[PDB]
DNA sequence: GCATGCTCTACTGCTTCGATATCG
DNA sequence: AAGCAGTAGAGCA
DNA sequence: TGCTCTACTGCTTCGATATCG
DNA sequence: AAGCAGTAGAGCATGC
C-alpha cells in the first residue's frame, strides 16, 4: 500500500526490580528506556512523520484504560508524533521525574498477564487507517513472569498464538542484566540488548516510493512498450517556509491582482497578452501562442538505433540520472520483451538510443539507455535494480572551450613518491555516511525551539578532513615534496 | 569584446543553376545566412556584420575598372544588424546574375575593413565565404593575397556547394555528392583552394570547409567570434599546507534562455499601465486585511508552527569560513559508480597564469594520477552564501590539454534505496529461444556503428553531441515570422530541422523484417 | 464587487466553484436590474473572454462545466440589456458564432451538457440576432432534428423549444421583407411535404410538421392569395381520416389534436372568403377536443386549452 | 404505447504529495 | 534578493 | 606621470514563485 | 501520480 502506516506499541515494565538502580551507580534501566523513548520519538518527528505511535506502562496501583483492568495504565493513543506528547514524557527522568511518577501512580502490584497483551490488540483494533507493520517493542527485564502458577503461562502462550493468528509482531529489547546472552529461559514459544541504535542512527531522513512518471517508448511507430521512469537521487532540502500572523498565531493566506491603467479598477486574466521588445519593435503574442511554440512531439520515447558503450564518455552528463522499469498495467505481458531484450543487452554489451519528452508538451531531448543487472546472497542483499539506466548528452552551447593554448612536460621521479603519499592517504570511500552540514545544523536548530532543551546542539561538521590525522599519516616528507624539483625561494 | 564579422555571397551565374532533380542549393544559401542571421541578432550579443554580395546586374563598389571589380556589390557596412538586412535577404530571392570573378570579394572586404578599423577594438575577426567554386575565375594574384590572407589576423572558412566530388533533403545522416558531381572547373577551383587552405592553416584546412549539407547540423559558424569562458581562481591543497594556486573553468551546463516574457494588458500595447501586486489579507474569518509588518516567517514542526522569522535564523545560521577547495582523501577503488553524479555543472581545473611552475606541478600530480584507478575527493565552495560540496576530481590526460574534472556527489539524505522483483529467476515471464534469436537479429539489425579500413577504430555517424537544439532555433524563427507577417497565424516547423533530428531510414529497412518477425512471433500486445 | 473581485485572483479554484459563480454573476444580473446599471457592461465581455480562451484554442482537452455555467449565465443576463443587431451588428453575430459553435455537433460523445445550454440559449432568447439566421437554416433544421431524435427524455423537449422559436422567429421575418423568398418558402414546405408524407412512426416529426406548416400558413397570403385556399382544405382533408373517422374510441393516437387545432387557428385568423362547407366537421373536431381530456399530461394539459 | 418505480457501473473530479521550470 | 572579483572614471599629487 | 580607491557590473548563488502529474 | 467517492447517462419493471 502507498498510502499505509505503520503503528508502534511501547510497553513499559515496572514492578519492582527495574526501577532498582541494580546495586550500581551509573543508570537505572528504567530512565535508560526512557532515553530511548525520547530519542526515537524525537527522531521520528521528521524523518517518518505519520506512523501511528502508543506508549502503554504495565503492572502499577492504578489503572486508565477503555476496559478496565488492573495494573494496566497508558498515557498516550495511537496518533501522530505530538511535540506536547513529548514535552509532557520528558519530564520523568532523574530523581525529581522517579518521584513524579511516583506520586502520580508509584508502582508494584500483583501485575498483568495475557491482559496486558487484550489490551494492546484492542488499542489495534480500534484505529480506522490501513495498517502494514505492527510491532510491541516490550520494554522488560525478567525471564519468568510465571513464577509460581502455570495457568497463567499456558493462557499467556495461547493469547500470544491467538494474536499471532492475526500477526502482530513482538519482540522486545531485553535489558542488560548480564550484559547479554546467558539467562536463555522459556521466553521463546511466544516471539519469533542492542540499544544505541535507537540512540543516534536515525537522525533525520525521509521515505517514499512513487513513480513520476507512466510513459511509453515507441520503436518504429507500432512497438509500444509501457514503462515508468523513477528517481533515485531526490536532491531534498527543507520544508517550506510557512507565513504567520503576528500576535494570534495564525496563518494569512495572503491574495494578489493587478490593476491600474491610470484609471484604478479590476482587470481579469482574459485580457492579458504577452510581448518581447526589441529597441522599438515589439513582438506581441498571445498566451496560447507562448505556450504553443513549446510543442514538437508527444509524450513518449521514441527509438532511434543503437550504439556501443565506447563513445560516451563520463565526461558527458547534464542530469541527474533516472531509472526506467517495465510495469504490466497498461500493455499486457511486455515484461516479457523487457526481459529477452535485457538478457541479449546484458550479452552482447549494446545500449540504445532515444528522443525523450516526458510530460504532455515538451522540447525533445536525447537520452541514452543503458542495461544493468542485479547483484545477490543469501541474506537477501539486493543492492541494484535489474533495468536500465538513462545518462543525458549535451546538445550545443554546452560544451564551451578553454584557450587551449597551454602545454608543459613533466619527469618520471616523482610518481612513487605520489603513491606513497596517495598510500599514505588510502581508504576505501563508502557504503554511506556524508550527512549533510547545513540540513543537520538546521534540524538541530529546530530542535532546540521545539524541545527546548538548553540551546543549539552544536552539529559535529563531517565534511571537514582531520588534518591532524593526515599530517601525522603523512609525516615529514611534506617539504621534500614541495622542493624536491620545484623551489619556489621568492 | 567586439567583433568585425565580415560575409561574402554569391549568387552569380551557377548559383542561378537549375536543380539536379530534388533542390536548388541558393535556397539553402539563404536558409544558412538567414540562420546565422537570426541568432547574432537574437544573441543580443554586442558585435558589428557586414555584408558584401556579388551576383546581382549592377555594380556598387569604390574602386570599379572593367572586369576587375565588376558586379562586386558592397551592398552593406559593417554596422549592427537589425531587421533591414533579413528584410534584404527576404527581399533577394532573384538569381539575376552577371558575373566573371569571386577571388577578389575577399581583398576587396578586407579593404574594407582596413578602411573602417577605425577606434574600437577587434581583437578578433571572422570571413565566412560562400562562392560556387564552378563559375570562371582567373589566375592573376595568388601570392599577394595568400600573404594578405596569412598576415591579417583575420579567420577564413569556406562554403562549398553540396557535392564533394540517397534522398539528400538539406542533410540527414547521409551522402553528400549523387554518384558524380563534378565539372573540370571544379575541379581546378577545388585543389586551387585546397592549395590555398592549406598553406593558410595545414591539417584544420583539411576540416576548414564547409558545405550547405552538414554546416546546417554543426554550429561550425561560430569560431572565434564570442569570448570563450570566465575564469576561476583558486587555492588547492592537499593536508595542511600543499596550497597550489590553480585556475578553473565552466564547462557542459544546462543552457536557458535570456529574454523575459513581458505582461501587456489588451487595448494599450503597454506595459507601465500596470499594476501587478499582492495583497496581504489575513482571512481565516471574515477578511481584516493586514499590512506586512505582522509577519512571523514560521515553520512547521510535526502537528505545530513554530516562530523565529528573521533575524533569530540570522544569528544561528551556517557558516563555512569563505571559499575553500579541499582535499578529504584519495580512493584506490573504482566503486564511485556511473550512476551518482547529481550536477548541474561540470568543472576542469586546468593550471594557472604567470610562469606556471604551479602548473607543472600539477602537471606532475595528474601524471602520477594518471596510472592507477586513484580518484580525489575534493571539498568544494564558491564563497561564504555558497553550500560545502564534496565530489569526485576524475583525472583527464589528454593530446593539449592536461584537466582535472570536477562533479559532486550524493548525501546520504538523498538515496533511497528500494527493493524490486527480479526478472531472472522467473515462472511466467521466462522467454524461448526463437524469441531471443529474433531480438537478437532485432539488435543486429538496428544498429549505426560500423568499422573498416583495417584498423578497426569505430566509425559511427548520428553525433548526439555536435546536433544544435531545436528550442531556442524555432523560438527565434517564430519571432522572425509574427514580426514580419503582422496578423498571420504561427507556420509549421521547418525540415531542416527534422533532417537534422531524424534517424538513418536505411536502418529501419533493413530491421522491416525483423519488427514483422517480432509481431507475429512474440505474444499479445494490448 | 466582492464575486466580481472574487474571480480576478490567481487560477486556483478547481472550475465547478468557477460554474457556480458564473451563474450567480448572472442570476444577479436578471433579479433587480436597477442596482447592476452601470457595471452590466463588463459582465458581458467577463463572460465573453472566459467564452473564447476556453473554446478557441488548439491545445488541451476544454473544461467542460465552466462552459455550461457561462452559457446558461449569458442566458440569465440577456434579458434587460439587449444588444440586438439593430445597434450593434458585430457582439451579436459573435455570440452566434460561438453559440453555434457550441451546437455544431462534430461528435457523438456523452453527458450532453454544454449543446443543451446551447440549445436553451437559442430557445429561450431568439429575436435578438434578425439577420444571421437567413443564411444557415438547413444547417441548424439539420442538427436540430437529429437531436430531436437522441432518445433521452431531457434534452429532445429542450431541443422542441429552440426548434419551434427558430420557426416562429423565421416567420416574421420571411414575412415582413419584399418578395425574395419563394425558394425559402417552398423548401420549408416541401420539407413538411416529405415529413408530413413518411410513414413509418414519427409521431414527433408529423407535429413538428403541422405546427411549422399552421405558422407559415400566416405568410402566404402576400401574392399568390390562392395557396391560402387550398391550404386548411389539404388540413381538414388530411386530418378527418387520421382521428374523427377511425383511431377515434380506443387506441394510443390521441396526442396530437392541439397541432391540428393551432394550424387551423393560423390558417383561419387571416383567411378570407370562408368555404362554409367543412365547418360541421369542425364541430365534430373540436367537441371530440373537449371530450378528450383525462388521458393528458400538463404542459400539454394547458396549451389543449390554448 | 407513453410517463413512472428501481438498480447500475464507468467517468470524472477533488485532494494529497511530490517534483520541476522561473524571476529575482 | 545577495555577494565577488573585474574594469573604466576621481584625488592627492 | 603610475599606484590607489571606487562606483559599477557581469555573473553567480539560493530563495520564494509558479505549474503539473 | 495515487486514491477516494458519488454523479449520472443507461437501461429494466410498472402504471393509465
Amino acid at each position: 500500500k502507498y498510502s499505509g502506516r505503520d503503528s508502534l506499541i511501547f510497553l513499559v515494565d515496572a514492578s519492582k526490580a527495574m526501577f532498582e538502580s541494580q546495586s550500581e551507580d551509573e543508570l537505572t534501566p528504567f530512565d535508560m528506556s526512557i532515553q530511548c523513548i525520547q530519542s526515537v520519538y524525537i527522531s521520528k518527528i521528521i524523518s517518518s512523520d505519520r506512523d501511528l505511535l502508543a506508549v502503554v506502562f504495565y503492572g502499577t496501583e492504578k489503572d486508565k484504560n477503555s476496559v478496565n483492568f488492573k495494573n494496566i495504565y497508558v498515557l498516550q493513543e495511537l496518533d501522530n508524533p505530538g511535540a506536547k506528547r513529548i514535552l509532557e514524557l520528558d519530564q520523568f527522568k532523574g530523581q525529581q521525574g522517579q518521584k513524579r511518577f511516583q506520586d502520580m501512580m508509584g508502582h508494584g502490584s500483583d501485575y498483568s498477564l495475557s491482559e496486558v497483551l487484550w489490551v494492546c490488540a484492542n488499542l489495534f483494533s480500534d484505529v480506522q487507517f490501513k495498517m502494514s507493520h505492527k510491532r510491541i517493542m516490550l520494554f522488560t527485564n525478567e525471564d519468568n513472569p510465571h513464577g509460581n502458577d502455570s495457568a497463567k503461562a499456558s493462557r499467556a502462550r495461547t493469547k500470544a498464538g491467538d494474536l499471532r493468528d492475526t500477526g502482530i509482531f513482538l519482540d522486545l529489547m531485553h535489558l542488560k542484566k548480564p550484559g547479554g546472552f546467558d539467562i536463555s529461559l522459556f521466553y521463546r514459544d511466544i516471539i519469533s540488548s542492542k540499544l544505541e541504535d535507537l540512540l543516534r542512527k536515525v537522525r533525520a531522513k525521509e521515505t517514499r516510493k512513487r513513480a513520476l512518471s507512466r510513459l511509453k517508448l515507441k520503436l518504429n511507430k507500432d512497438i509500444v512498450i509501457s514503462v515508468g521512469i523513477y528517481n533515485l537521487v531526490q536532491k531534498a532540502l527543507k520544508p517550506p517556509p510557512i507565513k504567520l500572523y503576528r500576535e494570534t498565531n495564525e496563518p494569512v493566506k495572503t491574495k494578489t491582482r493587478t490593476f491600474n491603467t491610470s484609471t484604478g479598477g479590476l482587470l481579469l486574466p482574459s485580457d492579458t497578452k504577452r510581448s518581447q521588445i526589441y529597441g522599438s519593435r515589439q513582438i506581441i503574442l498571445e498566451k496560447e501562442e507562448t505556450e504553443e511554440l513549446k510543442r514538437f512531439d508527444d509524450p513518449g520515447l521514441m527509438l532511434m538505433g543503437f550504439k556501443p558503450l565506447v563513445l560516451l564518455k563520463k565526461h558527458h552528463y547534464l542530469r541527474p540520472s533516472l531509472f526506467v522499469y517495465p510495469e504490466e498495467s497498461l500493455v499486457i505481458g511486455s515484461s516479457t520483451l523487457f526481459s529477452a531484450l535485457l538478457i541479449k543487452c546484458l550479452e552482447k554489451e549494446v545500449a540504445a538510443l532515444c528522443r525523450y519528452t516526458p510530460r504532455r508538451n515538451i522540447p525533445p531531448y536525447f537520452v541514452a539507455l543503458v542495461p544493468q543487472e542485479e547483484e545477490l546472497d543469501d541474506q537477501k542483499i539486493q543492492v541494484t535494480p535489474p533495468g536500465f539506466q538513462l545518462v543525458f548528452l549535451p546538445f550545443a552551447d554546452d560544451k564551451r572551450k578553454m584557450p587551449f593554448t597551454e602545454k608543459i612536460m613533466a619527469t618520471p621521479e616523482q610518481v612513487g613518491k605520489m603513491k606513497a603519499i596517495v598510500e599514505k592517504l588510502r581508504f576505501t570511500y563508502r557504503s554511506d555516511s556524508f550527512e549533510n552540514p547545513v540540513l543537520q545544523q538546521h534540524f538541530r536548530n529546530l530542535e532546540a525551539l521545539a524541545l527546548d532543551l538548553m540551546e543549539p546542539e552544536q552539529a559535529v561538521d563531517l565534511t571537514l578532513p582531520k588534518v591532524e590525522a593526515m599530517n601525522k599519516r603523512l609525516g615529514s616528507l611534506v617539504d621534500e615534496f614541495k622542493e624536491l624539483v620545484y623551489p619556489p625561494d621568492y | 569584446n567586439k567583433a568585425a564579422v565580415v560575409l561574402c555571397m554569391d549568387v552569380g551565374f551557377t548559383m542561378s543553376n537549375s536543380i539536379p532533380g530534388i533542390e536548388s542549393p541558393f535556397e539553402q544559401a539563404k536558409k544558412v545566412i538567414t540562420m546565422f542571421v537570426q541568432r547574432q541578432v537574437f544573441a543580443e550579443n554586442k558585435d558589428e556584420i557586414a555584408l558584401v554580395l556579388f551576383g546581382t546586374d549592377g555594380t556598387d563598389n569604390p574602386l570599379s575598372g572593367g572586369d576587375q571589380y565588376q558586379n562586386i556589390t558592397v551592398h552593406r557596412h559593417l554596422m549592427l544588424p537589425d531587421f533591414d538586412l533579413l528584410e534584404d535577404i527576404e527581399s533577394k530571392i532573384q538569381p539575376g546574375s552577371q558575373q566573371a570573378d569571386f577571388l577578389d570579394a575577399l581583398i576587396v572586404s578586407m579593404d574594407v575593413i582596413q578602411h573602417e578599423t577605425i577606434g574600437k577594438k577587434f581583437e578578433k575577426r571572422h570571413i565566412e565565404i560562400f562562392t560556387d567554386l564552378s563559375s570562371r575565375f582567373s589566375k592573376s594574384q595568388l601570392d599577394i593575397i595568400i600573404h594578405s590572407l596569412k598576415k591579417c589576423d583575420i579567420s577564413l572558412q569556406f562554403f562549398l556547394p553540396f557535392s564533394l566530388g540517397g534522398p539528400f533533403r538539406l542533410g540527414g545522416h547521409g551522402p553528400s555528392f549523387p554518384l558524380k558531381g563534378i565539372t573540370e572547373q571544379q575541379k581546378e577551383g577545388l585543389e586551387i583552394v585546397k592549395m590555398v587552405m592549406i598553406s593558410l592553416e595545414g591539417e584544420d584546412g583539411l576540416d576548414e570547409i564547409y558545405s550547405f549539407s552538414e554546416s546546417l547540423r554543426k554550429l561550425c559558424v561560430f569560431k572565434k567570434i564570442e569570448r570563450h569562458s570566465i575564469h576561476w581562481p583558486c587555492r588547492l591543497t592537499i593536508g595542511s599546507n600543499l596550497s597550489i594556486r590553480i585556475a578553473a573553468y565552466k564547462s557542459i551546463l544546462q543552457e536557458r534562455v535570456k529574454k523575459t516574457w513581458t505582461v501587456v494588458d489588451a487595448k494599450t500595447l503597454k506595459k507601465e499601465d500596470i499594476q501587478k501586486e499582492t495583497v496581504y489579507c489575513l482571512n481565516d474569518d471574515d477578511e481584516t486585511e493586514v499590512l506586512k509588518e505582522d509577519i512571523i516567517q514560521g515553520f512547521r514542526y510535526g502537528s505545530d508552527i513554530v516562530p523565529f522569522s528573521k533575524v533569530d535564523e540570522e544569528q544561528m545560521k551556517y557558516k563555512s569560513e569563505g571559499k575553500c577547495f579541499s582535499v578529504l582523501g584519495f580512493c584506490k577503488s573504482s566503486q564511485v559508480q556511473r550512476r551518482f553524479f547529481m550536477g548541474n555543472q561540470v568543472l576542469k581545473v586546468f593550471a594557472a597564469r604567470d610562469d606556471e611552475a604551479a602548473a607543472v606541478a600539477l602537471s606532475s600530480l595528474i601524471h602520477a594520477l594518471d596510472d592507477l584507478d586513484m580518484v580525489a575527493i575534493v571539498r568544494y565552495a564558491y564563497d561564504k552564501r555558497a553550500n560545502p560540496q564534496v565530489g569526485v576530481a576524475f583525472p583527464h590526460i589528454k593530446h593539449n590539454y592536461e584537466c582535472l574534472v570536477y562533479v559532486q556527489l550524493p548525501f546520504m539524505e538523498d538515496l533511497r534505496q528500494y527493493m524490486f522483483s527480479s526478472l531472472k529467476n522467473s515462472k511466467k515471464y521466462a522467454p524461448t529461444e526463437a524469441q531471443l534469436n529474433a531480438v537478437d537479429a532485432l539488435i543486429d539489425s538496428m544498429s549505426l556503428a560500423k568499422k573498416d579500413e583495417k584498423t578497426d577504430t569505430l566509425e559511427d555517424l548520428f553525433p548526439t553531441t555536435k546536433i544544435p537544439n531545436p528550442r531556442f532555433q524555432r523560438l527565434f524563427q517564430c519571432l522572425l515570422h509574427r514580426a514580419l507577417h503582422p496578423r498571420e497565424p504561427l507556420p509549421p516547423i521547418q525540415q531542416h530541422i527534422w533532417n537534422m533530428l531524424n534517424p538513418p531510414a536505411e536502418v529501419t529497412t533493413k530491421s522491416q523484417i525483423p519488427l514483422s518477425k517480432i509481431k507475429t512471433l512474440f505474444p499479445l500486445i494490448e | 464587487s466582492k464575486f466580481y473581485g472574487e474571480l480576478a485572483l490567481k487560477k486556483k479554484i478547481p472550475d465547478t466553484v468557477l460554474e457556480k459563480v458564473y451563474e450567480l454573476l448572472g442570476l444577479l444580473g436578471e433579479v433587480h436590474p436597477s442596482e447592476m446599471i452601470n457595471n452590466a457592461e463588463n459582465l458581458f465581455r467577463a463572460f465573453l473572454g472566459e467564452l473564447k480562451t476556453q473554446m478557441t484554442s488548439a491545445v488541451r482537452e476544454p473544461k467542460l462545466p465552466v462552459l455550461a455555467g457561462c452559457l446558461k449565465g449569458l442566458s440569465s443576463l440577456l434579458c434587460n440589456f439587449t444588444k440586438s443587431m439593430e445597434e450593434d451588428p458585430q457582439t451579436s453575430r459573435e455570440i452566434f458564432n460561438f453559440v453555434l459553435k457550441a451546437i455544431r455537433p462534430q461528435i457523438d460523445l456523452k453527458r450532453y451538457a454544454v449543446p443543451s445550454a446551447g440549445l436553451r440559449l437559442f430557445a429561450l432568447h431568439a429575436s435578438q440576432f434578425s439577420t444571421c439566421l437567413l443564411d444557415n437554416y438547413v444547417s441548424l433544421f439539420e442538427v436540430l432534428l437529429k437531436w430531436c431524435a437522441h432518445t433521452n427524455v431531457e434534452l429532445k423537449k429542450a431541443a422542441l423549444s429552440a426548434l419551434e422559436s427558430f420557426l416562429k422567429q423565421v416567420s416574421n421575418m420571411v414575412a415582413k421583407n419584399a418578395e425574395m423568398h419563394k425558394n425559402k418558402l417552398q423548401y420549408f414546405m416541401e420539407q413538411f411535404y416529405g415529413i408530413i408524407r413518411n410513414v413509418d412512426s414519427n409521431n414527433k416529426e408529423l407535429s413538428i410538421a403541422i405546427r411549422g406548416y399552421g405558422l407559415f400558413a400566416g405568410p402566404c397570403k402576400v401574392i399568390n392569395a390562392k395557396d391560402v385556399d387550398f391550404m386548411y382544405v389539404e388540413l381538414i382533408q388530411r386530418c378527418k381520416q387520421m382521428f374523427l373517422t377511425q383511431t377515434d374510441t380506443g387506441d394510443d393516437r390521441v396526442y396530437q389534436m392541439p397541432s391540428f387545432l393551432q394550424s387551423v387557428a393560423s390558417v383561419l385568423l387571416y383567411l378570407d372568403t370562408v368555404p362554409e362547407v367543412y365547418t360541421p366537421v369542425l364541430e365534430h373536431l373540436v367537441v371530440m377536443q373537449i371530450d378528450s381530456f383525462p388521458q393528458y399530461s400538463p404542459k400539454m394539459q394547458l396549451v389543449c386549452c390554448r
